[PDB]
RNA sequence: AAUUCGGCAAGUUAGUCCCGUACCUUCGGAAGAAGGGAUGCCUGCUCCGGAACGGAGCAGGUCGCAGUGACUCGGAAGCUC
RNA sequence: CUUGCAUGAAUGGAUUAACCAGAGCUUCACUGUCCCAACGUUGGGCCCGGUGAACUGUACAUUCCAGUGCGGAGUCUGGAGA
RNA sequence: CGACCGAGUGGCUUGCUACCUCGAUGUCGGUUCCCUCCAUCCUGCCCGUGCAGAAGCGGGCAAGGGUGAGGUUGUUCGCCUAUUAAAGGAGGUCGUGAGCUGGGUUUAGACCGUCGUGAGACAGGUCGGCUGCUAUCUACUGGGUGUGUAGGUGUCUGACAAGAACGACCGUAUAGUACGAGAGGAACUACGGUUGGUGGCCACUGGUGUACCGGUUGUUCGAGAGAGCACGUGCCGGGUAGCCACGCCACACGGGGUAAGAGCUGAACGCAUCUAAGCUCGAAACCCACUUGGAAAAGAGACACCGCCGAGGUCCCGCGUACAAGACGCGGUCGAUAGACUCGGGGUGUGCGCGUCGAGGUAACGAGACGUUAAGCCCACGAGCACUAACAGACCAA
């Protein structure tokens, strides 16, 4: 799998899957990504993000 | 009307005092079933990781599927059965009769013992067979020691000595079996006793935590509401009734917590191997790098990293053995993050 | 009951106000009791995903209000663990009103549902729009 | 708020400007009722005034999760005695 | 509503906007009050140098379980333990 | 189900008495924490039935475990709700204020009603109204120093001691079966899970993280750069290790003897008889099994080796798998024990400086944008590595 935020590979037997109100699904690799997203930030604007890179 | 409620903690693991021997001492042994053989081995706790396994359980609605399981890594290098001690049956229980040693000793066994320079492996052996003839022979146990030198992550070079019982076929046959293991040089490995997929009883001296209070030590409540702001936050209500006019030992009080001996039952052995497949990126925290004879135990194990842990075939297994579980993945991800 | 096939950290208590995910007419529901549960001294009784709870209607149509009915928990904010280690959590806390035979009282469910709820209440799940 | 005799203790709200504001009432009040929006920096400017290192606004640009960014700084509504 | 054990008109009756660190109740908001506790910060606590009190004291005193006795005993009696 | 009448046991209520204390044994209710009783609410095993089944009703053995959350009320009591296997009762100075709380009773202030000429009263109501002490002894929980057993090292034994280390529920197959007109509707057994309790652990999720890195407000160091203060982080954002629970792992079966009970053989009493002798079974209860402690068990223990002029030990030195003092464990050049350095593995989120752009502005000036730059800064972890420090050396001892 791959983090729907940063883009790195999610180590198996790890991570969280947030389910949105509409039923959408977002797999996160770490708390850091979860928290940045909660601030309204977008992975493409953060330089450390694989997505951005 | 004061609701009923179970007492705080168990009265079965006391007195809660510091352990005398850091090296655990099993007080029970398996039953004499199959063929003769040593009933235990030892190693040093390294750390934890996780693995992916195929569901072995034939009764599970998920059998055959992937499943993530936590694993404690333990280095299990070969040990050495340096002697054969025999016990005799007397009206006052069992008593050590005689021992049978060797000549081949480890280079650093002298850091703990006063190594034998003059011995008689025959007279002793004779005495044992004479007693066996008399039908007074109790049981047979080997004196075993570890080789800390093999494990770099461990500072100590001074070996850990322990007495492990030998059980099996007939007394005569296992008496001979023992003598052989010893004479060689006593060298043996985890393979010789355990197979991946069996259940074992792991014993060890827990992580010491010095003096602790009742809340932590016994699991009693903290003062609630208004009571928590008066001058007492973590102290129990009373030490007992008016009569009996004495403090009963059953009431939860402060003291030494941890660094006790515990024997955790039915630990499943996931994999016995060698090399560095289970080692973690950046090294195990506070331990080091694993590369050699190891054992993967399911769940947790009593004690901190580096502590000596002992193995014994489960004396009261709840389930049947499902050998060699299919391991599809061993996490090597760094434990720092 | 039948095994859920996942571990649950109960995110709800007795007295909690949650969302009624259906078209029965009820909007907000209050937990009163949990079927089959019996805790310990001082412990506030707890409920979570896949549990069957007794509830009172806090908001909704005049007729549905104040009624004491049964329901099934479908979504919760506190994380749960799947057999593969992955954690799963929802946007809110929700339950669906149900009758004596565990059949949904309403005609339609509002929002997603946990796949685990199907293993227990098939007739509720067999009305789901989204099963995550 | 499930705690407790009781929300005790702690917390919440907060400066300023615009919008907007119920019952009742001795017409004074109720009232900051309630509820909603705005708020920084940089650039060039308009208005009041003699002028301020006084005040009120406009236009464009622009950064942060957050612009009374710390500090300072009300929690609100109802019934009865 | 009211038959008031035993209300009532300046021993004042009824009533009331505004005001209140006054008594009781309800809602929204908020939260470690609670479920159920955890980790951390600062000052003590503990060890060391120096300084250096007081409360209390018939005697004896390692106690426990029962009994007895002015009927609520570390001290009497029998045991147990030490 | 059970009147009348008759015989009792308990010491929870109430009443009686006035033995003990008035140079004081702190109140009610609650809370917390520990032990117990059985007259048993549930759970085990049984007997009868107006026992088809299923659901009951009544009775016996049985105190292992359990018996919970809430609304009014200070309440004890009790009424009420939804859950539950069930939501039993009672003793411990109506257990428990040198533990807590202080709502009630019962000080001094005030009001109402009734009574009184009045001060004032009330076994009427109501608002307000204080919780002292540095533990000598004894007791228990944990930690040491000595002596006895009479040189040392390592390994054990087990008299005794503690345990609930486990209790209970739901579901599936059995089975829509047995039973039954039908409605309805089981069990032995085997599996899966939940809950309460218990012990341990941190890979995973979560919390903390005044280590750390970043953003930003006010003020001082002239600006810039880089910094101090704003309670012991100014505030905001992220957060490693460790510690933790809200996270994760583990916690029998089976034997032996019995109770109630079901029976066998069997006599007194040719028959009958579960009993008088003898025997086969049979409880969550008893004993073992399992876990924990345990040579001071005064019958003060056993074995193997080393040593009695030398084995072993304390002190010293570098450190923690340990720790309030003490204790415990490890390494000491026959070395990787700690530090420096370099890697690796991690945390932040792109450094200063320069260059281009930049709304505008004559210009000066200019918030900010891109690049250089996964950059700069930082680490309680690992590896490599004798460069530095484990040096010199003292003492005890048959
Ligand atoms: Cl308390
Ligand atoms: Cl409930
Ligand atoms: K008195
Ligand atoms: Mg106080
Ligand atoms: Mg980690
Ligand atoms: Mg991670
Ligand atoms: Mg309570
Ligand atoms: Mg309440
Ligand atoms: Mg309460
Ligand atoms: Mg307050
Ligand atoms: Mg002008
Ligand atoms: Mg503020
Ligand atoms: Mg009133
Ligand atoms: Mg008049
Ligand atoms: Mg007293
Ligand atoms: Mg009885
Ligand atoms: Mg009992
Ligand atoms: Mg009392
Ligand atoms: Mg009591
Ligand atoms: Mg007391
Ligand atoms: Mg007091
Ligand atoms: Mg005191
Ligand atoms: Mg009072
Ligand atoms: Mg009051
Ligand atoms: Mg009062
Ligand atoms: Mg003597
Ligand atoms: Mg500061
Ligand atoms: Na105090
Ligand atoms: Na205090
Ligand atoms: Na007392
Ligand atoms: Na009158
Ligand atoms: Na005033
Ligand atoms: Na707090
Ligand atoms: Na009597
Ligand atoms: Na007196
Ligand atoms: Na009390
Ligand atoms: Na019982
Ligand atoms: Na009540
Ligand atoms: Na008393
Ligand atoms: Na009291
Ligand atoms: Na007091
Ligand atoms: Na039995
Ligand atoms: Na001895």
């Amino acid at each position: 799998r791959e983090c729907d935020y940063c883009g790195t590979d999610i180590e198996p037997g790890t991570g969280t899957m947030f389910v949105h109100k509409d039923g959408a699904t977002t797999h996160f690799c770490s708390s850091k990504c979860e928290n940045n997203a909660d601030l309204g930030r977008e992975a493409r604007n953060l330089e450390w993000t694989d997505t951005a890179r | 009307p004061q609701p009923s409620r179970p007492r705080k903690g168990s009265l079965g693991f006391g007195p809660r005092k510091r352990s005398t021997s850091e090296t655990p001492r099993f007080n029970s042994w398996p039953s004499d079933d199959g063929q003769p053989g040593v009933q235990g081995f030892a190693g040093y706790k390294a750390g934890m990781t996780h693995v992916v396994l195929v569901n072995d359980e034939p009764n599970s609605p998920r059998e055959g599927m992937e499943e993530t399981v936590p694993v404690t890594v333990i280095e299990t290098p070969p040990m050495r059965a340096v002697a054969l001690r025999a016990y005799e049956d007397t009206p006052y229980g069992q008593r050590p009769l005689t021992e049978v040693w060797t000549d081949e000793f480890h280079s650093e066994l002298d850091r703990t013992l006063d190594v034998p320079e003059d011995h008689d492996p025959d007279a002793a052996e004779e005495q044992i067979r004479d007693a066996h003839e008399a039908g007074d022979l109790g049981d047979l146990r080997l004196i075993t020691h570890t080789v800390p030198d093999a494990v770099p992550s461990v500072p100590k070079k001074k070996p850990d000595v322990m007495e492990t019982r030998v059980g099996g076929g007939s007394v005569s046959d296992r008496l001979d079996h023992a003598l052989d293991i010893v004479e060689d040089g006593g060298e043996h490995a985890m393979n010789d006793i355990f197979r991946a997929g069996e259940y074992a009883d792991v014993a060890g001296v827990t992580k010491g935590k010095g003096t602790q209070g009742p809340v932590k030590r016994w699991g009693v409540q903290k003062r609630k509401g208004k009571h928590a702001r008066q001058g007492w936050r973590r102290r129990i209500g009373n030490l007992g009734p008016w009569n009996p006019s004495r403090v009963r030992s059953t009431v939860p009080q402060q003291g030494q917590t941890g660094y006790h001996q515990r024997t955790e039952l039915n630990k499943r052995l996931i994999d016995i191997g060698e090399g560095d497949e289970p080692t973690v990126d950046g090294g195990f925290v506070n331990y080091g790098e694993v590369d050699g004879p190891y054992t993967l135990v399911k769940g947790s194990v009593p004690g901190p990293d580096k502590r000596l842990v002992r193995f014994r075939p489960a004396v009261r297994p709840n389930d049947q053995p499902r050998l060699d579980p299919e391991v599809r993945y061993v996490s090597n991800e760094s434990n720092q993050g | 009951m039948e095994a859920l096939g996942a571990d649950v950290t109960q995110g709800l208590e007795k007295g909690s106000l949650i969302t009624c995910a259906d078209n029965t007419g009820a909007r907000e529901l209050k937990v009163i009791s949990v079927h089959g549960y019996s805790g310990t001294k001082n412990r506030l009784p707890k409920a979570g995903l896949g549990d069957k709870i007794t509830v009172s209607v806090t908001k909704g149509t005049p007729e549905m209000r104040r009624q004491v009915l049964e329901a099934v928990v479908v979504r919760q904010r506190k994380p749960i663990r799947r057999p593969d280690g992955t954690r799963v959590k929802f946007e809110d806390n929700a339950a669906v009103i149900v009758d004596e035979n565990e059949d949904p009282r309403g005609t339609e469910l509002k929002g997603p549902i946990a796949r685990e709820v199907a293993q227990r209440f098939g007739s509720v799940a067999s009305a789901a729009t989204m099963i995550v």
